[PDB]
RNA sequence: GUCCUAAGGGGGGCUCAUGGAGAACAGAAAUCUCCAGUAGAACAAAAGGGUAAAAGUCCCCUUGAUUUUGAUUUUCAGUGUG
RNA sequence: ACGUACGACCAUACCCAGUGGAAAGCACGGCAUCCCGUCCGCUCUGCCCUAGUUAAGCCACUGAGGGCCCGGUUAGUAGUUGGGUCGGUGACGACCAGCGAAUCCCGGGUGUUGUACGU
């Protein structure tokens, strides 16, 4: 018997557009938006934290009624701009981008006429407050030392307040539940990428120069990425609105709609079907 | 309660002292208008941590039998009720039900103006973040009436609406929108309903200089029938209990 | 822009709820112009704001906290009806001296 | 359109099960017949329901399975296909391109006869694959394949006619 | 006459009853593979709208068998650190 | 206008099939030293964006079969209650009203939209 009858599809319920589509975890997004400790109606936001195959997403997000409003943006194509041109989808570009996500909403803050309430109200016995935020990665699967951590590590060293612990940091250990800052530190400036440079260039040259054929072609060096991965760092903390301008091909806003257009497929009117 | 989560459950239904938020109810009849659900999808928007929505329609007549309301509130769980229906003769209408111990505490229909809606899709704006409650000022010469009417029935219904959640502190932050309603005493006066976003400038004083600016829906609504309570059952309702 | 309005009727707050009343008629006008209004309706709940804002921050005590600027209201007084009426496998091993399962 | 190289035909995976019916050293001893040809540990396999007539109950351990990937699968496959001399059935395919085979000795398969072990039957099955399978089993953007991108029963006697130039009957 | 680190909780993985096509023993009913599969299985309740990447079913951790404080409720206290 | 990442409505969005996709982006993909997890690097995780490709995902269009979403029709009609008006032994006979259906029929359609970054 076919199951697929008028009896199933009238009473089908279809899910979520975009839990059908695999991107929204609705039920946790549920526990983030409507559920707080403290009933004091303050705003709250979120550091969403996405990854491409070859970019790094991080936005800071706010939940509204007709939908989510983006505060700031960075990304790991912005930081060619900032001297790193290669490994854009690894820890090290992951946590340069939460810092260049950090050094953003300092600078848009004013933390590096129209004014709040909050300064309306203010007490002669009042401090600079942090600002704080949640993390955000979606269905992303983490293990110890996973690169949406890093985003985490890169806001917070950048002066983002986030609630979190050190168990899922690279170098941690479960048994002596102790934290290793060397090989943190090692992550921090590249030097996996680097040990695996001076691995593989040891032990099979063809399947190095396949892999890195990219670092060989622009003379980037295993010894040298600590030197540019901290002089990345020392350049976002200084300009964090450096502007960045692709290789793409550039028109203007209109020039795309009218190439789109010419492109596009008109649907058939009533009189043609 | 054998089970540990039913027995969670039926601890949270259990009547308390100090009282859960209250939850609404949003269920569609038979026939029903696009613009009567544009305006129960507004409604639902501004209370969506409290709210539960039915995606049925239900041969249900509020005004002359009401027992399916009491089967879905002790169901549900709801105390506060949105129903929506179209008539020949009723257009557009939102009847609020209000319910205590899952019996029908009093209704009130409101006759929606369809020319004059405006939804928050249509007003280009900030919007409310979920979650946050709105303060309400209620304007006008129908609230203040010696005898109770309608106007101080839904003025008492509105405020329940938008009550949110009790909370002794809150953030100088949280007080960027407001709910007005307006509605003058005496053919028939018209309520209506108006959501604002709120700026703040310098004035050169402490005081901050307020600003508004329309974000949430134009509702236009004339007041039709009322159910009043039971004044012995009105009576208990109003009892307040001593927080320990 | 004065931070007060004045009014025949003085207003009633509920800061509890953040609920303020405005006994004072809206003369609303007797036109067909939508924007004439919207602008009356905003000039209402411009001085509803601007009362509300001037009483929580004048009459509630003020605490700077790490969570932020806080205003302590005090308990709501409007009358609101209620929703719900007012209320082993476990023995002693004697040659060994412990406890085990059955 | 089909000159695409991400249309080619290849090992999904290959499952290799010894249904032994009775947990105990019969059970082990299959087990380390499956650990042997593969060199990875196996699965015990419990059974969904009672029945009293076939001596099996619920969650209780009657057969061994393991699913061998790599360069090892063709290289299994190979060993499984000499022991058939390359023959196969029209009826042994499926209708999404998976096909398999039963056999009743490793002995042929290559292995050494040892007493403390003996003799267990096997089931062979072949799942294929094109490129574009991670589609359907990625946890975020799960989504469905296509029907031009579906295997039929015609393509995988094609393909293993050219491959292994075995006859299908 | 045997076997059981008890329930529960959180997280992760998977989809079930049945029907069709097939495969040495295997033949209506043993085991495996594919397809169709709104739940027609199971778990709870007694829907007139319960649950499907779960509330079902398998893995990891806890098993600590009823934690502490309170000038706050109700009751009790000739043994009032209550 | 198109793509991507968060979203709002939650089938006009679903089930099946076919055709096409300029640019970029997604995506398939290549390798298992490190982080990590499995019977199996399937999934997850780590590295690569170099090499191959729009075959599938995705988007657009079309096609049948259903399903779904609207408006009129039904119709102020069935049905349920009140009110008297005289008659009817009475029930009620009709009348006036208050609420207020559904089946059938016809016509239209098979997704809109918010923020950010790019093409």
């Amino acid at each position: 018997k076919l199951v697929k009858n008028s009896a199933y599809y009238s009473r089908f319920q279809t899910k979520f557009k975009r839990r059908r589509q695999g991107k929204t975890d609705y039920y946790a997004r549920k526990r983030l938006i409507t559920q707080a400790k403290n009933k004091y109606n303050a705003p709250k936001y979120r550091l969403v934290v996405r990854f491409t195959n070859r970019d790094i997403i991080t936005q800071m997000v706010t939940s509204e009624i007709n939908g989510d409003k983006i505060f700031a943006a960075a990304y790991s194509h912005e930081l060619r701009a900032y001297g790193i041109n290669h490994g854009l989808t690894n820890w090290a570009a992951a946590y340069a981008t939460g810092l260049l996500l950090a050094r953003r909403v300092l600078a848009k803050l004013g933390l590096d006429g129209e004014y709040t309430l909050t300064e309306a109200a203010e007490t002669e016995d009042g401090e600079r407050r942090p600002f704080k935020a949640i993390l955000d990665v979606g269905l992303a699967r983490t293990s110890t030392g996973a690169r949406v951590f890093g985003v985490m590590k890169g806001a917070s060293d950048g002066g983002i307040f986030i609630p979190h612990s050190e168990n899922r940091f690279p170098g941690y250990d479960i048994e002596t539940e102790e934290l290793d800052t060397e090989v943190l530190k090692k992550y921090i400036y590249g030097g996996h990428v680097a040990e695996y440079m001076e691995t593989l260039a040891d032990d099979d040259e063809e399947r190095y120069k396949s892999q890195f054929v990219k670092y060989i072609e622009d003379d980037v060096e295993a010894d040298s990425l600590e030197e540019l991965y901290a002089e990345a760092h020392k350049q976002i903390r200084a300009d964090p609105f450096r502007k960045y301008v692709s290789d793409a091909p550039k028109k203007s806003k209109e020039e795309w709609k009218a190439e789109s257009l010419k492109y596009k497929k008109a649907k058939l009117s009533r009189e043609e079907r | 309660p054998r089970n540990a989560r039913s027995k969670r459950a039926l601890e949270k239904r259990a009547p308390k002292i100090v009282e859960n938020p209250k939850t609404c109810l949003f269920l569609r009849g038979t026939t029903c208008s696009q613009i009567t659900q544009d305006a129960m999808n507004d409604l639902y928007a501004m209370r969506q941590v409290h709210a539960k929505r039915f995606h049925k329609k239900n041969a249900i007549h509020p005004f002359e039998d009401a027992t399916s309301l009491c089967f879905f509130s002790e169901k549900n769980d709801c105390s506060l009720m949105v129903f929506g229906s179209s008539n020949k003769k009723r257009p557009h209408t939102l009847t609020f039900v209000r319910m205590f111990d899952y019996k029908v505490l009093d209704m009130l229909e409101f006759y929606l103006d369809p020319d004059t809606y405006r939804s928050i899709s249509q007003f280009k704006t900030s919007k409310i973040p979920i979650g946050m409650r709105p303060m309400m000022v209620f304007a006008g010469t129908a609230f203040e009436s010696p005898v109770p009417n309608a106007f101080t029935m839904a003025k008492s219904m509105l405020i329940d609406f938008f009550r949110g959640e009790p909370s002794d502190k809150i953030d100088v932050e949280g007080l960027r929108f407001v709910v007005v309603v307006t509605a003058d005493e005496p053919q028939k006066p018209i309520l209506r309903l108006r959501v604002y976003g709120i700026r703040t400038k310098r004035s050169g004083t402490r005081l901050p200089r307020v600003e508004v600016e329309e974000h949430g829906p134009r509702m236009d609504f004339r007041l039709g029938r009322m159910r009043e309570p039971d004044p012995a059952m009105l009576k208990e309702a109003m009892k307040k209990a001593k927080t320990p | 822009l004065p931070v007060t309005v004045e009014k025949p009727t003085p207003y009633t707050f509920d800061l509890g709820l953040l609920l303020a009343n405005d006994p004072n008629p809206v003369n609303v006008p007797k036109t067909t112009d939508t924007q004439v209004l919207e602008q009356h309706l905003a000039s209402v709940a411009r001085d509803g704001a601007q009362v509300l804002i001037n009483q929580l921050l004048t009459t509630t005590t003020i605490t700077a906290t790490k969570d932020g600027v806080l205003l302590t209201l005090p308990p709501p007084t409007t009358p609101l009806p209620r929703e719900k009426p007012v209320p082993r496998n476990l023995q002693y091993n004697p040659t060994t001296g412990q406890w085990e399962r059955k | 359109k089909a000159q695409n190289p991400m249309r080619e035909l290849r090992i999904q995976k290959l499952v290799l099960n010894i249904s032994v019916g009775e947990s105990g050293d019969r059970l082990t001893r299959a087990a380390k017949v499956l650990e042997q040809l593969s060199g990875q540990t196996p699965v015990y396999s419990k059974a969904r329901y009672t029945v009293r007539q076939f001596g099996i109950r619920r969650n209780e351990k009657i057969a061994v399975h393991v699913t061998v990937r790599g360069p090892k699968a063709e290289e299994i496959l190979e060993r499984g296909l000499k022991v058939k001399e390359y023959e196969l059935r029209r009826r042994n395919f499926s209708e999404t391109g998976n096909f398999g085979f039963g056999i009743s000795e490793h002995i042929d398969l290559g292995i050494k006869y040892d007493p403390s072990i003996g003799i267990y039957g096997m089931d062979f099955y072949c799942c294929m694959t094109r490129p574009g399978e991670r589609v359907a089993k990625r946890r975020r953007c799960k989504s469905r394949i296509g029907a031009s991108h579906r295997i039929t029963r015609e393509e995988t006697i094609r393909w293993f006619k050219q491959r292994f130039d075995g006859i299908v009957r």
